[PDB]
């Protein structure tokens, strides 16, 4: 089914009771004053606006921010080096490097986000079979140099354990969806 | 059981979607008569 | 009638933050003056108000503490300051605070939170984190 | 002393100035752009912290690097930069801007709008969320807030 | 597909790409500040057409 | 004396924040900063070649239409003589014939821009 | 004594010509659901004065291929002329007092608009050029029935005094026998102020800001407090003439009050219309000004030449 927007051309009779309203229209300026209304009444509604920083705009547990690396309730690091997240990436963002480590545990030597690299795609996310790299609820990181925005596995580590408390209750809200 | 997330049962209550601006103002005449009368009396 | 409500109200706020330092304090760090329910605090000191009657994305807010971590934060504020158990409440991801809903204690999450860095000497710097892969021959230190 | 006292309070008056009158130039690239319009719309408003966008890069103060820097508008970028007068900040918001991001193993893209520009404040995400985008400009201010040109001159 | 897990050849098809091409056509005998609503009635974003 | 002490100090006010705003900022000129705006690419061509004007007929209208305004603003005097059905019926005329006037370029479409 | 009576006059003026900046941003803000400024300073009051610093301490621009005696001159011609207009309006006592205020007020303003003309051809760009041709343009659509509009009126003031405007509308705002020149003569203001739905030499969607897209810093800032100063006196000058504030002589003091609101009201409206429509294009401003307000103030003119003879109504001579 379809409908015409610009069609009306079922011609009437020019009334002079229609023709003097169709000049009102025109000298009057009338629907030139309907708009002028239109914006009166916006001025006496209340704004939109949201005091920032002391208020913050709304977000869901699910939200792909700053990555993460997770541990266990032990402390031991969750991640196992088996390189899913390298390879599932779409941006190549994610560096790795492992070995055995001194107790003979497959664990990463290096682990690297370039983070101008990643799109903040969440596959990582959805790839890792530990659940031991995740994008935090960070947004607000902007640093002053290109380099700082290279995260190695210390700086992603330190993450972790600054954003435990409030990553674990975001996964404990959504790994059922999941 | 399962809980997904669903529409209520019977559904959702009707969506304006058509256009709904008013019709709304003086008469053409009653436009011109206040104007020819303020004219008039501004004259005299 | 309406008007003289309105003005009620207003008073009430401008006398509800305990004198004329008190307004003048939150009014020229938030520009804001309302009044919300105290919801909680932080070992920082920020404090967290709520008021439920305002639209959604006002009805939630902070007023940063004055000294973080040693830094002079009475006009820097920056949203990086709030730490992450209030975090979530504040950009409504949740809808408890911690103080009736804690996060879950780790003896590895830090105790001290830590807000942007960057460009400060505590600022992180990118870095190899392996060791060396190709091992040089030593020479011998003596005469043959 | 009282000239080098006096000093530092006339650097912390032409700081506020430049500080709480940002004016970005109209300039956005691709995606980045679209959450540079929402930090206008009004929920952010960033009109309210005295930024307000200017099409012409003479009256405008700022650079925001909006999207992705391909090698044909790569000399056009620097062009609108170089017409900008001094005082000028570069903010590079988004992956594409910062590093290149999604594209950085493209033929035709610039690894980075640094490379081509001086950049003061980098912002990360894919789009960076128009709060994002809204600390990284608060944190322009804070640059700003710690420039010291008044005082370093009195000690030459 | 070459029966791989990666595609072979993928020609994305840009509405806009078309429409832009149009664009020397409907601005005949137009002043300057018609291009600039004809551009804008194409409904026009560069991420499609350029890619 | 008043209304030109009055508007050199307005000059002076103009001269005087013209001076501050060259001699207090700190400049740095250099060649691509000081070359013409055009939207980001080098000018292919200067800009003080030709113009069309497509309204340039409408522009000399404007000089004679602009003299029969010198011959209207008398009025406010002319209301004062005692010939005052002269001056009515002058009055009239001069109005109608620029009337006349507007209203035949109307219609040979000279209030038209040339395309 | 008139020396300080100077600074009395240039000083309110051009402080209520900052805050008119505020005042636009905040109701164009409100307008559009939002909060405009609000951080410098208490509900952003301080805010005019941030944007004049910076603007002054931005280092200014001279083109390699800019004429630079007039590229400096217009800004400064731009600036005068906009505090000249003031000096003879009554309010109600007028600082210089002119026999011919009204030709005083088309005459200078007339000239400011060889600023825009010269600054866009100084500045050897193309799009200054163009902002300039529009400059040329919008003068010839409006200056032919803006003159004729004043005409009208004053013939029912019997002079082109501006003080003796305050005496025509003792009893009677001239809103009401001249209503119809009101509404035409208020679209005039908007055409000569630049302002919108008539932006059209800046017009920053068309030309990236016009004739004065070579300007920063300084220079630019001139051009600004100009465009701004115009406004209130544009909406003061049709305070005067259309809305005759009340004056008793024994209460000169209620003047300037009943004055200053309605100038403010009507500089409102210039910014409520700024939030409303979109921008004419500067053809179809020639055709409004041409074939709709010049066939009908044509007839007003013969009209209010009529009008005081069939009524005896010719107003006094002094
Ligand atoms: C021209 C008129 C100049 C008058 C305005 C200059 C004063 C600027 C400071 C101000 O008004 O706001 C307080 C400002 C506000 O601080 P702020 O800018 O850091 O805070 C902004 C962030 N919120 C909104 C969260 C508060 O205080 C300052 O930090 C700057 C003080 C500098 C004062 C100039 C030196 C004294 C003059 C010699
Ligand atoms: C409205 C007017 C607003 C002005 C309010 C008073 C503040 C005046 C401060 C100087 C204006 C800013 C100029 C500037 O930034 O250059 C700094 C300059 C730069 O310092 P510099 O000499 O070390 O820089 C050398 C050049 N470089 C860095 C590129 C190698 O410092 C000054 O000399 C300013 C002197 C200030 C004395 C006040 C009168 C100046 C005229
Ligand atoms: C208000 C601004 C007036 C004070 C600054 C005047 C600048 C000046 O001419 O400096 C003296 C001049 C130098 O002018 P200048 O080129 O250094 O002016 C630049 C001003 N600052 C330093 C703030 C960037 O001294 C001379 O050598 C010639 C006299
Ligand atoms: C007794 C004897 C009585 C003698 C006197 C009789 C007087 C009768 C009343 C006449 C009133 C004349 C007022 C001028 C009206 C006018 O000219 O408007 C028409 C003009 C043309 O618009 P157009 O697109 O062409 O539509 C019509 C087709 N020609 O359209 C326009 O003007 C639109 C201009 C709008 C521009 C925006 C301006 C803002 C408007 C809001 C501000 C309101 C204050
Ligand atoms: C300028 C002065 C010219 C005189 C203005 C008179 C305007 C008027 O009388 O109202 C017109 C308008 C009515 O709407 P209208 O377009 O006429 O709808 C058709 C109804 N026959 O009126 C309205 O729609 C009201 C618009 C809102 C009013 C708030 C703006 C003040
Ligand atoms: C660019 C600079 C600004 C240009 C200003 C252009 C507008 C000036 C228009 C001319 C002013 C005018 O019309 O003169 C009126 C007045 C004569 O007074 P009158 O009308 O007869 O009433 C009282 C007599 N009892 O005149 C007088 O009182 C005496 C003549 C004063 C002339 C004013 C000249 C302005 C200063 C120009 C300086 C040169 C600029 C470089
Ligand atoms: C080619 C263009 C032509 C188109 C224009 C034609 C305009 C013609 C206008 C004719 C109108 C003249 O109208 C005429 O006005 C005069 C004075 O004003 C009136 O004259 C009356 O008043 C005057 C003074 O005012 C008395 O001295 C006189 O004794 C008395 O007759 C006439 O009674 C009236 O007829
Ligand atoms: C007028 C002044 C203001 C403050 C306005 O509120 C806002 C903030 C400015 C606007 C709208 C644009 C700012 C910069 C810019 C040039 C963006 C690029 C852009 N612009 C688009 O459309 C407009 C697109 O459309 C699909 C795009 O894809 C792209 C990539
Ligand atoms: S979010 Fe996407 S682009 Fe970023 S590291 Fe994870 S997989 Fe790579
Ligand atoms: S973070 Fe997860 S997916 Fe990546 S290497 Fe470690 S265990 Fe594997
Ligand atoms: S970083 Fe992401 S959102 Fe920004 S321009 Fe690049 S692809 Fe678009």
């Amino acid at each position: 089914t379809y409908k015409y927007v610009n069609k009306k051309e079922q011609e009437s009779e020019v009334d002079m009771k229609s023709a003097t309203d169709n000049a009102a229209r025109i000298l009057m300026w009338t629907e030139l004053i309907r708009g002028l209304g239109m914006t009166l009444s916006y001025l006496f509604r209340e704004p939109a606006t949201i005091n920032y920083p002391f208020e913050k705009g709304p977000l869901s547990p699910r939200f792909r921010g700053e990555h993460a690396l997770r541990r266990y309730p032990s402390g031991e690091e969750r991640c196992i080096a088996c390189k899913l997240c390298e390879a599932i990436c779409p941006a190549q963002a994610i560096t790795i490097e492992a070995e055995p480590r001194a107790d003979g545990s497959r664990r990463t030597t290096r682990y690297d986000i370039d983070m101008t690299k990643c799109i903040y795609c969440g596959f990582c996310q959805e790839a890792c079979p530990v659940d031991a790299i995740v994008e935090g609820p960070n947004f607000e990181f902007s640093t002053e140099t290109h380099e700082e925005l290279l995260y190695n596995k210390e700086k992603l580590l330190n993450n972790g354990d600054k954003w435990e408390a409030e990553i674990a209750a975001n996964i404990q809200a959504d790994y059922l969806y999941r | 059981k399962v809980k997904q997330d669903m529409p209520p049962p019977g559904g959702y209550g009707p969506i304006d979607y058509k256009r709904n601006l008013p019709r709304r103002g003086l008469s053409g005449y009653s436009m011109f008569a206040v104007g020819i009368g303020a004219l008039i009396f501004g004259y005299w | 009638m309406e008007l003289v409500e309105v003005l009620k109200r207003g008073v009430q706020q401008v006398t509800g933050h305990g004198g004329l330092r008190g307004l003048l304090r939150v009014f020229f760090r938030a520009n804001d003056i309302r009044i919300g329910t105290l919801v909680g605090e932080d070992k920082y000191g920020n404090k967290y108000y709520e008021d439920n009657k305002q639209f959604f994305g006002r009805h939630r807010w902070v007023i940063y503490t004055t000294e973080m971590n040693g830094k002079n934060t009475f006009w820097d504020v920056d949203g990086s300051m709030v730490p992450p158990e209030w975090h979530r409440w504040l950009h409504c991801m949740t809808d408890d605070p911690p103080t009736t809903n804690p996060p879950t204690a780790r003896k590895f999450i830090w105790t001290n939170h830590k807000f942007n860095v960057s460009a400060t000497p505590e600022q992180y710097v990118p870095y190899s984190t392996t060791r060396k892969k190709i091992h040089e021959w030593v020479p011998p230190s003596t005469p043959y | 002393s009282r000239a080098e006292y006096v000093v530092t309070k006339l650097d912390d008056l032409i700081n506020w100035a430049r500080r709480s009158s940002l004016w970005p130039m109209t300039f956005g690239l691709a995606c980045c752009a679209v959450e540079m319009m929402h930090m206008a719309a009004p929920r952010y408003d960033m009109d309210r912290f005295g930024v307000v966008f200017r099409a012409s890069p003479r009256q405008a103060d700022v650079m925001i690097v909006a999207g992705t820097l391909t090698n044909k508008m790569a000399p056009a970028l620097r062009k609108v930069y170089d017409q900008m007068p001094e005082p000028r900040y570069v903010v590079s918001m988004g992956s594409c801007a910062n590093g290149g991001g999604y594209y950085h193993y493209s033929y035709s893209v610039v690894r980075g709008c640094d490379r081509i520009v001086p950049v003061d404040i980098y912002v990360p995400g894919c789009p960076p969320t128009a709060e994002a985008l809204l600390y990284g400009i608060l944190q322009l201010q804070r640059k700003i807030k710690r420039e010291q040109k008044l005082k370093i001159w009195y000690r030459r | 597909s070459d029966g791989s897990s990666r595609p072979y050849r993928c020609k994305i098809k840009a509405p806009g790409f078309a429409h832009l091409a149009g664009l020397d056509k409907m601005s005949k005998g137009h002043m300057l500040a018609d291009v600039v609503a004809i551009i804008g009635t194409q409904d026009i974003v560069f991420g499609e057409i350029d890619r | 004396m008043n209304l030109y002490t009055v508007i050199f100090i307005n000059i002076l006010l103009s001269l005087t924040l013209i001076l501050v705003a060259f001699w207090l900022p700190q400049m740095n000129l250099y060649s691509e900063k000081a070359n013409p705006y055009e939207c980001g690419f080098d000018p292919t061509s200067s800009a003080r070649l030709p113009f069309s004007m497509k309204f340039f007929l409408v522009a000399i209208t404007f000089l004679l239409f602009d003299l029969e305004i010198a011959l209207l603003l008398p009025l406010p005097w002319a209301i004062q003589t005692i010939k005052t059905s002269t001056m009515m019926i002058m009055a009239f005329i001069l109005v109608t014939i620029l009337s006349l006037g507007l209203a035949y370029e109307w219609t040979q479409k000279g209030l038209e821009w040339t395309e | 004594m008139f020396f300080i009576n100077i600074l009395t006059l240039l000083v309110p003026i051009l402080i209520a010509m900052a805050f008119l900046t505020l005042v636009e941003r905040k109701i164009l803000g409100y307008m559009q659901l939002r909060k405009g400024p609000n951080i410098v300073g208490p509900y952003g009051i301080l805010q005019p004065f941030a944007d004049a610093m910076k603007l002054f301490m931005k280092e200014p621009m001279r083109p390699l291929t800019t004429s630079m005696s007039l590229f400096i001159i217009a800004p400064t011609l731009s600036l005068t002329l906009a505090l000249s207009l003031w000096v003879p309006l009554p309010m109600p006592h007028p600082l210089i007092n002119l026999n011919l205020g009204i030709l005083f007020i088309l005459a200078t303003s007339s000239l400011s608009v060889y600023s825009i003309l010269w600054s866009g051809w100084a500045s050897n760009s193309k799009y200054s050029l163009f902002g300039a041709l529009r400059a040329v343009a919008q003068t010839i659509s409006y200056e032919v029935t803006m003159a004729i509009i004043l005409l009208s009126v004053l013939l029912m003031n019997g002079s082109y005094s501006l003080q003796t405007l305050i005496t025509t509308q003792e009893h009677m705002w001239l809103l009401l026998p001249a209503w119809p020149m009101a509404m035409m003569w208020f679209i005039s203001t908007l055409a000569e102020t630049n302002r919108a739905p008539f932006d059209l030499t800046e017009g920053e969607s068309e030309l990236v800001s016009g004739f004065n897209v070579e300007y920063a810093a300084g220079p630019f800032a001139l051009f600004f407090m100009a465009e701004y100063t115009n406004i209130i006196l544009m909406n003061a000058l049709t305070t005067i003439i259309f809305l005759g504030p009340l004056y008793y002589i024994n209460l000169p003091e209620l003047y300037s009050t009943n004055f200053m609101m309605e100038a403010l009201l009507l500089s409102s409206t210039f910014l409520w219309i700024r939030a409303s429509y979109p921008r004419f294009r500067y053809d179809q401003l020639m055709h409004l000004l041409w074939k709709n307000f010049l066939p009908l103030t044509l007839a007003l003119c013969m009209w209010h030449i009529s009008l005081p003879i069939f009524t005896a109504g010719v107003p006094p001579y002094m």
